[PDB]
């Protein structure tokens, strides 16, 4: 029982586990597709830095807490929270967790360290705050690029930005690389893979992956694939910081 | 915040009154502190104050699922609270060490030893089974704890009282207070601590010591034991060398200072039964 | 030098922002943005934002009350509302708003827990509304409060039956049903400062340089639930009855924009 | 830590195909396998590789399956990064590199084609074998990660879960009967429980088994998950640093060729093992 | 005007030059921050290139400065301070500074007292000369009689006036409190 | 290369350092009490003749026998080697003509009571009680090296015992 | 099932006056300053111990006086047939911390490596009886092994009592039966304790009994101990030259 | 390539090899040192009851009269000669903390490091603000002691321009009771390198240049004929300490000589590891005597 939270049920079940029925599935569609995407920056306004990402059933917030004060040992640090909402996916989970989050955490801090240039910030820690609202498809990589976002509207300095792009694999009898997919297409799928980048420079940043199977050649073509998407998606968020800028020089 | 500073004159004077065999108040050695004993108006509540140090200890009871090891006899949940009042040190989450030896010690003192019958409070040999647990809390801190919480334990887990319930097949019927009289527990011998403390790396030893001793001491020797004369516990803390004899006759001192004790707790009980049945709430005894 | 620097916009009847001393800002809803949830309800109130997402689950209930479904709340001030805040557990005003919620959701009576009972002593739903607060600008408690009844008119749940064969019960995720809701308790906040100057709706700072808060549940038909009067300089009645009329006013404002919300769907 | 110049001399080796060691960019170091360390467990191992030493236990347990899967087991890992490997470990210090491997870990084996667990199932949704893997950190020597995983391959191997019959009857009485033959206990394929593979890049080139005075010289590093088949299980990126998209194929190829080799030889050394007996002693820690 | 993006690049080393928020790579300059750019031009002809982020574009007291501020913790060696106004443009950016003991009052005496010159709680105004190096403390001093403090609160509620260089009285009542008065 | 004697006898320069670390590793202070070692050390920093030569009492002699035994062993262990050096003279090269003056001054006495026993001048008693003070600092920094402490607390006390008035005043041009 | 036989035996085949053979060995883990292994039976205790060296994060606790002892405990999930969790930070391994840590600061003379950390270590692989003591003494090797003074080997076992007699170091079997077990840890060449241990009900006149028996095996220990260092101190010395 | 896995096999203790069997006086505490009149006890021991009581485990030395012990295993106690190599640790307003094989954080006041050249006039506040930039925190220094003080701690200086900061070289950490105690720690090899061997357990091992103090780094390669000796000179030492023999010129340069024909990797297999090692101890003993 934990003691800084409301008393409720020792356990408690979801329902669909005691459905009766076989799911839809998707389908058919352009394996090379990208959802529609709203990106804005500027949404919070108590912090120094903040950002919205929408990608189908995916919205996602990040706020970055500025520099706070806590060569290569007075170099900065950032630390990163990520943190599903309770009431995102098809089941609950307490607000701690500490299973996944902690992973994505990681994944979110080794793909944005490189791009931050934290010398021009010693003896200070970013507070990075990522909110997942609403889970959809490919999560981690929205994640990165609303936290690029959010220090970029920030004002902290960079090499260049973080764009993310989540891949599944077909599990038909001809398995094919599906870009950008969906909660479903990702429940029912063999291998998941999640790129990202910065695409100036065209380096990755922070990679990730798992599969049911694969092989060689299969994860090189969805890395590739999954460069070609980050690239294809660079712009709108180009476009979004542009818009925020012009909104503050509106404002004075 | 932090305790204030010991005096190295302090430090001092009690080392040679202690070389000369002289205590503070003015008691020898081999002697406590006058231990009161009162009750509240709920059974299964106890303030016992020796001197200074009063520590409350409060008795609750609880049904639940049983552990599937033992299905037959019940559970037991002891727990000791350090309250900023008793001293200003005693911070939440700091001065674990304290909390982690006191705790084992008296978890260790009355539920290995078999002090109760967790047995008899078997209700659904499978399903559902008591728990009773046992909160301790500290109020004013002045030398001598274990001591203390341990005739609070048992002077509440003697003063306690069940709400009764009736059993048909698998139909179990709770009732309250008002509808039946709650049954007692099952005890079947009441250990009480008794701590020694050693100075001068084993040369002197004290009974009940106050606060300064306990920082002007490098050892303390707790040993449980019953109106029968069986070792319950014994613990060293302190880092000090002691030897035989010693342990001897600090045993041979913790059987007539349990008797003593014993016989006093048995006092107060029969003076709070006495009262509720001339009406009145309270039960009070005195060393 | 703040104090100072506001006291003077307090006595030209105003604010350094524009309000008047007895109205509050620019307050929006958003219902049904979220599909994972069963009910959602985004609120904000200009720079203060709000969200609730009511999950709806199975549990067995306790041996006093069979017939009860729990509804669980819990606030989230993640540190992304405002630098106050650190990652890690609860603080206090995360935990203090909790109990505020439950009070009220236990006071109200806007929901009967017995019409959460499927199979009484075997199952019973747990409404889990968490709410999460992404800017503290002030004024957090109504914002939450009013959240929390959007979703819940939000939510419709399905329908379950059980299987006497089987001994299990089966659900029916097509075929649903709203939740019905008898109060629809509004919360009115007010910020007291040195003896009698009550403000309404205080944003951030106001409520750091404050000598008290307040706040006020009013029911629709002219009843209280709640009377939040954590500390203050004091009050007499004379400044009360004031607040509650404007309390009253609020609810009647706060109702209108809900029903014209829940009918543009 | 290091310092600068001793880098330039790293990466400059690495460069010119020499290490301290004086060994390539393509070679492991002896690592000394041992299994069957514990008793007390249903399987258990040990590796040394160079000053890394790991101890791994496995226990079979019997649970309640899990209700998306009734129909087999499942696999948990726990890891006790006790500070004896650096002191800088303790009881908080350590769960962030004991949760990272552990989940590292889940990640290798959410592949429904490693272990197959319809094989740890005896009555679904009733009952089913649970197997609690615990790893034991003792040093930290560098390539952490692929000793971790030889260690859960070898103590898998070296498992024995016991045959249980669990009977039903009326009026909710259960009975479980056992096979009062330790020698008839089953055993779990591994031909498909991958090895993890750690290729740190440094300067322009990538290299495998960083010790860690080399570690600290890199910038990336691509984990790597192989079977003895080629397939490529997991594949993630751990480092403060970047990576270019055409040297991730590079990393991928020797992993693939790397856990060929190594699997290869695992299999040879284990079988060996197997065949000698109690003839071995079980010299361990002693 | 045109506002840019943590990766585009700008132009070559040939015609321009990083000046600040920006960074270089082969043979071009690329940008560092999201904001507006603008190429400086000295009568050099070679333009100096920079990217600027104006919601708090960028302030600097110097040596011969006046700066007010706020005293919060005082000692009988030094009194620590919060800078507000400098000048008197605000700046959120609240940098801390620092008020020596000798470096009170233009007669430079040692006779001088914190407690009697400053309390914590006022408002003063003071010359930077130190800018600092690990924590950036600037050290402020009040050697003029037209420095010091300006505003101050009574032994409670109550703001005083100015009545003399080393006095001070609160208008409702009558008590004479010691500060080192300004002007 | 060195041994611990050696960084033991570098600590010292005021006098003959081989025979004083001898004298340590031989065990003689280890014994004594806080005067007598302050005598055996006049021992050595004084090297003036006086006419008549002193009458000793047992306790404050005995302890000079054995500084003799070992200053003997010393000049064998120097003949083997041939370092031209004479026995008689390296061993009278050290007068005790003033254990008893030291003793009596650090008994607390007045220096009237001590410019009398010897028919020697008041500048070399200051002289040689400087360099023995000299020589006590370093005999405790030694002592402070092997390892021990009663031997340093006890040259200490000594030191303490000796500057009382006037053998340590100050100069008037400073 | 049984725990003494008519005849005298024990189930493992041992009288009660005896113990299992401790094998041991010192230098396991050479990227430490101190290191040891011990096998007590089927138990299996490893201790380290890093260094007198600085500490970190001074948080005002150098003692400037003495040293600064730091001892932690861990008995691994697998030790146990039954799987537990938490290993650190639970109630009862802090207590063994204490414990090892008002020893260690009685033995370890700490009066010469002052604001200095001795960090002890010590992790129980395989647990059947007896597991504070084969980490007592794990720990004594170790600190042996670092070169660290201490006053002598701390010796630590258990013994029990069984139908009227005293049983020398207890196994899982008599310490799962509930009968009373008195562990202990005393420096042999005073014939001082420095901790006593006791955990269950029994008379007073059966305790001097069961006191000099864990003694005695005490004891016994200390001569399978010294003859182990020995043999490491003549080995290593031949080594050098 | 090449991996390769094989089990552990069982020591063979006693170390028979040799048969020796000492002359000396091995001890472990509790054990009693000969209790007569008057004899001073040293590092490794202390006083109980009138009675002499070890406290470490090792051998016992009597000098003239004064009862020490030696251990086998400690750490760096500071005496006032001795070279020194050092990892700094930290950057302190007035000084830097440095890290030995010591029960203490070293110590370099900021008056102790040489300037460069001989610019010598004095330390002012540029000198302490480049304490920073010309030393950094992590870097190797060379130094001999100064002095010890009586809370434990060394502080160390610089006498010349030969000691101060390290070039790139390479490095190891061995027991400090496996060096000789003997002089010239600084060896320059004919195989083409040089060698630093600390009176701690912190060996360096730099390539020798030609023109013959640290304040310009020569982040320049290193030609491989001159990396491949490097390498096999750490694998050798490390194959002497895993073998407990000392450690000086006589001991590398032949255990070197011998690792020759086993190429530059095959020499830390336990077998080839102890065939070198015997080979270089029975020539060093034959010769020798």
């Amino acid at each position: 029982g934990d003691h800084r939270r409301i008393r409720g049920p020792e356990e408690s079940q979801p329902p669909q586990l005691y459905a009766a029925d076989e799911e839809e599935a998707p389908g058919t569609r352009d394996p090379t597709r990208l959802r529609p995407v709203y990106a804005r920056a500027g949404l919070l306004s108590q912090a120094k830095g903040s950002a919205y990402l929408e990608a189908g059933g995916t919205k996602v917030l990040c706020a970055v807490s500025g520099p706070r004060q806590a060569p290569a040992a007075l170099r900065g640090r950032l630390l990163c929270d990520f943190r599903r909402a309770p009431f995102a996916g098809r089941r609950r989970r307490a607000p701690p967790g500490g299973c996944e989050e902690r992973e994505l955490a990681l994944a979110l801090q080794e793909a944005l360290e490189p791009a931050v240039r934290l010398g021009r910030y010693p003896r200070a820690q970013l507070e990075v705050s990522a909110l997942l609202l609403e889970d959809g498809g490919s999560a981690l990589a929205a994640a990165l690029t609303a936290a690029a976002l959010a220090l970029a509207d920030a004002g902290v300095e960079m090499y260049d930005l973080v764009v993310g792009c989540g891949l599944s694999l077909a599990p038909g009898p001809a398995p094919t690389w599906l870009l950008d997919p969906t909660r479903l297409e990702e429940e029912r799928a063999a291998a998941g893979l999640t790129v990202a980048l910065m695409p100036v420079l065209n380096q990755v940043a922070g990679l990730l992956g798992s599969g049911e199977g694969g092989l060689t050649e299969s994860w090189a073509e969805a890395v590739r694939l999954g460069l070609e998407g980050c690239q294809r998606l660079y712009p709108v968020l180009q476009q979004s910081l542009v818009r925020a800028a012009r909104r503050r020089g509106a404002a004075a | 915040m932090k305790e204030t500073p010991l005096s190295n004159c302090e430090r001092r004077f009690l080392l040679r009154a202690i070389e000369e065999k002289k205590r503070l108040d003015g008691r020898q050695t081999y002697d406590y502190r006058n231990i009161r004993i009162s009750f509240g108006t709920d059974y299964g509540c106890c303030i016992v104050e020796l001197g200074k140090t009063r520590v409350l200890g409060q008795v609750s009871c609880e049904l639940v699922s049983p552990k599937l090891n033992r299905a037959t006899e019940g559970i037991l949940f002891f727990n000791l609270e350090l309250s900023q009042m008793a001293a200003p040190a005693f911070e939440p989450g700091r001065q674990s060490d304290l909390l982690v030896k006191l705790n084992r010690l008296m978890e260790r003192c009355l539920r290995n030893s078999k002090c109760i019958d967790t047995e008899s409070l078997c209700v659904v040999a499978g399903e559902k089974v008591w728990q009773i647990r046992v909160d301790l809390h500290l109020l004013n801190h002045d030398g001598n704890i274990i001591d203390a919480a341990s005739i609070a334990a048992i002077v509440a887990l003697c003063h306690f009282r069940r709400p009764d319930v009736s059993v048909q097949g698998d139909e179990v019927t709770l009732y309250t207070p008002e509808e039946r009289d709650p049954v007692p527990l099952s005890i079947h011998h009441m250990p009480i601590c008794v701590s020694f403390a050693f100075f001068q790396q084993g040369t002197y030893l004290l009974v009940d010591p106050n606060e300064r001793e306990e920082r002007v001491m490098d050892g303390l020797l707790v040993i449980a034991m019953n109106k029968h004369r069986e070792i319950c516990t014994i613990q060293s803390s302190g880092g000090i060398m002691l030897l035989k004899d010693q342990v001897l006759r600090c045993s041979k001192i913790a059987g007539v200072k349990v008797a003593e004790i014993t016989e006093l707790i048995l006092k107060a009980l029969e003076n709070d039964q006495k009262v509720r049945k001339e009406g009145g709430k309270f039960g009070f005894a005195e060393s | 030098e703040p104090l100072e620097y506001y006291r003077r916009f307090l006595k030209e009847n105003c604010r350094p922002d524009g309000r008047e001393l007895g109205e509050f800002r620019t307050t929006t809803v958003n219902i049904g943005s979220i599909s994972t949830a069963d009910g959602s309800a985004l609120v904000k109130l200009g720079n203060t934002t709000v969200i609730c997402g009511v999950k709806a689950e199975f549990a067995a209930p306790s041996t006093d009350a069979p017939d009860k479904g729990y509804v669980v709340p819990n606030v989230d001030l993640p540190p992304l509302c405002s630098s106050r805040f650190r990652s890690g557990p609860p603080g206090e005003e995360a935990q203090v708003a909790s109990q505020f919620i439950a009070d009220v959701i236990e006071n109200s009576q806007i929901i009967q827990k017995e019409d959460l009972c499927i199979s009484p002593g075997k199952l019973v739903w747990v409404l889990y509304c968490d709410l999460i607060c992404l800017d503290y600008d002030g004024n957090i408690l109504d914002a939450c409060t009013f959240a929390l009844l959007a979703a819940l008119k939000n939510v419709q749940l399905p329908e379950v039956t059980i299987n006497e064969e089987t001994a299990l019960a089966e659900v029916n995720l097509k075929k649903k049903s709203y939740l019905n809701i008898r109060t629809h308790p509004v919360a009115t906040s007010f910020a007291v400062f040195d003896d009698t100057l009550l403000i309404v709706d205080p944003t951030g700072e106001e409520e750091h340089l404050a000598t008290g808060t307040l706040t006020i549940v009013m029911d629709e038909e002219g009843k209280l639930c709640c009377l939040h009067k954590p500390g203050g300089s004091g009050l007499t009645g004379a400044k009360l009855q004031d607040c509650m009329s404007r309390a009253v006013t609020r609810h009647k404002e706060v109702k209108k924009l809900m029903d014209e919300v829940i009918k543009s769907m | 830590t290091l310092s600068e110049a001793e880098k330039v001399y790293i990466v400059h080796g690495v460069q010119e195909d020499l290490r301290v060691d004086g060994r390539g960019c393509e070679d492991y170091r002896c690592v000394e396998v041992e299994t069957d360390v514990v008793s007390n467990t249903s399987g258990s191992a040990r590796v040394k590789l160079g000053h890394t030493d790991i101890l791994v236990g496995v226990k079979a347990e019997m649970g309640t399956p899990k209700l998306e899967k009734p129909n087999e087991g499942y696999l948990e890992f726990f890891v006790d990064c006790s500070a004896s490997a650096t002191p800088e470990f303790e009881g908080r210090g350590g769960d962030d590199l004991g949760t990272e491997i552990a989940n590292t870990l889940y990640r290798i084996f959410n592949n429904k084609s490693s272990v197959d667990l319809k094989t740890l199932c005896i009555s679904p949704r009733e009952h089913c074998w649970v197997l609690y893997v615990d790893v034991l950190l003792l040093e930290c020597g560098g390539n952490l990660f692929d000793a971790i995983s030889i260690a859960v391959k070898a103590a898998l191997f070296n498992t024995r879960i016991p045959r249980v019959r669990v009977l039903e009857d009326e009026e909710g009485s259960k009975d479980i009967e056992l096979s009062d033959d330790p020698y008839d206990c089953i055993r779990l394929s591994v031909e498909n429980v991958p090895c993890i593979v750690t290729l740190c890049k440094i300067g322009y080139r990538h290299v495998v088994d960083a010790t860690l005075q080399e570690e600290a010289c890199s910038l990336a590093s691509l984990l790597v998950s192989v079977t003895s088949k080629g397939v490529v299980t997991c594949m993630r990126k751990v480092g403060k640093g970047s990576l270019d998209p055409e040297s991730i194929f590079e990393m991928m190829e020797t992993g693939k060729r790397v856990g060929k080799v190594l699997h290869a030889s695992l299999q040879s050394v284990v079988h060996k093992e197997e065949s000698l007996g109690p003839k071995r002693q079980k010299v361990g820690f002693l | 005007v045109r506002y840019c993006i943590p990766g585009e690049r700008l132009c070559n080393l040939e015609e321009g030059s990083p000046g600040s928020g920006t960074y270089t790579r082969h043979g071009y300059i690329f940008s560092s921050l999201a904001g507006c750019l603008m190429k400086s031009s000295e009568n050099g002809a070679l333009p100096v290139v920079s990217v600027v982020r104006e919601t708090e574009s960028q302030l600097l007291p110097d040596v011969g400065a006046i700066v007010t501020c706020k005293v919060s913790s005082i000692n009988s060696r030094f009194a620590k301070v919060h800078i507000l106004y400098v000048g008197s443009m605000p700046l959120k950016n609240s940098f801390r500074g620092t008020i020596r003991k000798e470096d009170v009052r233009a007669t430079e005496k040692d006779k001088v007292e914190i407690y009697k010159s400053f309390r914590p709680g006022d408002i003063v105004l003071a010359k930077v000369i130190s800018l600092g190096d690990a924590q950036s403390n600037y050290l402020l001093t009040t050697a003029e009689n037209e420095l010091g403090v300006v505003v101050a609160h009574s032994e409670s509620g109550i703001q005083m006036v100015p009545i003399s260089w080393c006095e001070m009285q609160c208008p409702k009542t009558h008590t004479k409190e010691f500060r080192k008065v300004a002007r | 290369v060195i041994e611990m004697k050696g960084r033991v006898a570098c600590e010292i320069s005021s006098a003959d350092e081989l025979l004083l670390t001898e004298m340590m590793f031989n065990g003689l202070f280890n014994d004594l009490s806080a005067e007598q070692a302050t005598a055996l050390l006049s021992c050595f920093v004084f090297q003036e003749n006086s006419s008549e030569m002193p009458k000793l009492t047992e306790q404050l002699a005995g302890p000079l026998r054995q500084m003799q035994e070992c200053a003997k062993r010393i000049a064998k262990v120097s003949a083997e080697a041939k370092l031209e050096i004479d026995e008689e003279t390296y061993l009278s090269s050290f007068k005790p003509h003033l254990m008893d003056v030291v003793y009596t001054w650090a008994t607390g006495a007045t220096f009237a009571h001590i410019c009398k026993m010897t028919d020697v001048f008041e500048g070399s008693i200051i002289r040689c009680m400087r360099r023995l003070e000299e020589l006590l600092r370093q005999m405790c920094q030694a002592a402070k090296a092997i390892g021990n402490t009663e031997l340093e607390n006890k040259f200490a006390e000594g030191i303490t015992k000796i500057k009382r008035d006037i053998v340590f005043a100050a100069s008037l041009y400073l | 099932l049984e725990l003494l036989s008519d005849q005298g035996y024990r189930v493992d085949g041992r009288r009660a006056g005896e113990l299992r053979k401790i094998q041991a060995r010192m230098g396991v883990f050479a990227q430490a300053d101190g290191s040891a292994y011990i096998e007590q039976g089927n138990t299996k205790a490893l201790a380290v111990v890093y260094g007198p060296h600085e500490i970190r994060g001074s948080r005002a606790r150098a003692l400037p006086d003495r040293a600064l002892v730091n001892c932690q405990y861990s008995s691994a999930t697998f030790s146990t047939g039954e799987r537990k969790r938490r290993p650190h930070g639970d109630r009862k391994s802090c207590e063994m911390g204490l414990q090892l840590r008002q020893t260690f600061e009685a033995a370890i003379l700490t009066q010469l490596h002052p604001r200095s950390q001795i960090d002890i270590y010590v992790q129980v692989l395989q647990a059947d009886g007896g597991t504070y003591a084969a980490c007592v003494n794990a720990a004594t090797l170790a600190v042996l092994d670092a070169g660290i003074p201490m006053r002598d080997f701390v010796c630590a076992c258990s013994a029990g009592f069984v139908d009227g007699t005293a049983l020398a170091d207890l196994s899982h079997v008599e310490e799962a039966a509930g009968g009373p077990q008195l562990a202990l840890a005393l420096l042999p060449a005073s014939g001082q304790i420095a901790l006593l241990e006791m955990d269950a009900r029994l008379h007073e006149d059966h305790l001097e009994r069961v006191l000099e028996a864990a003694a005695q095996a005490a004891r016994d220990v200390h001569t399978l101990l010294d003859r182990v260092v020995r043999q490491h101190v003549r080995e290593a010395s031949i080594l050098l030259g | 390539m090449a991996m390769e896995m094989r089990l552990p096999v069982a020591r063979k203790p006693l170390s028979e090899r040799l048969g020796r069997d000492t002359k000396k006086h091995l001890v472990v505490p509790g054990d009693t040192i000969t209790t007569d009149t008057g004899f001073m006890r040293g590092h490794g021991t202390y006083m109980g009851e009138e009675k002499l009581i070890a406290s470490v485990a090792g051998s016992v030395e009597r000098v003239n009269k004064l009862i020490c012990v030696k251990a086998l295993k400690t750490r760096y106690i500071g005496e006032v000669g001795d070279i020194v190599v050092g990892r700094i640790t930290e950057v302190q307003q007035k000084r830097w903390k440095v890290e030995t094989n010591s029960r203490l954080d070293s110590v370099l006041l900021l008056s102790s490091m040489n300037l460069p050249g001989g610019e010598l006039r004095r330390r002012s506040a540029e000198d302490e603000l480049a304490m920073r930039g010309f030393l950094q925190e992590g870097d190797l220094i060379s130094a001999e002691v100064q002095a010890v003080f009586s809370d434990g701690a060394v502080s160390l200086h610089t006498r010349s321009l030969k000691y101060g900061k390290l070039g790139q070289g390479v490095l190891v950490q061995v027991s400090p009771s496996l060096v000789k105690r003997q002089k010239t720690h600084f060896h320059d090899l004919p195989c083409g390198a040089s060698v630093i061997l600390g009176n701690n357990g912190f060996i360096w091992i730099y390539p020798t240049p030609e023109h013959k103090g640290g304040f310009i780094a020569n982040l320049e390669p290193v030609s491989l004929a001159d990396r491949e000796v490097i390498s096999r000179l750490r694998n050798c030492i490390i194959s002497l300490v895993t073998q407990r023999m000392m450690l000086y010129d006589t001991s590398i340069l032949y255990c070197y000589e011998a690792s020759l024909p086993h190429q530059i990797k095959d020499i830390l297999k336990p077998e080839i590891m102890e065939e070198i090692v015997m080979e270089t101890r029975q020539r060093l003993l034959e010769q020798e005597g």
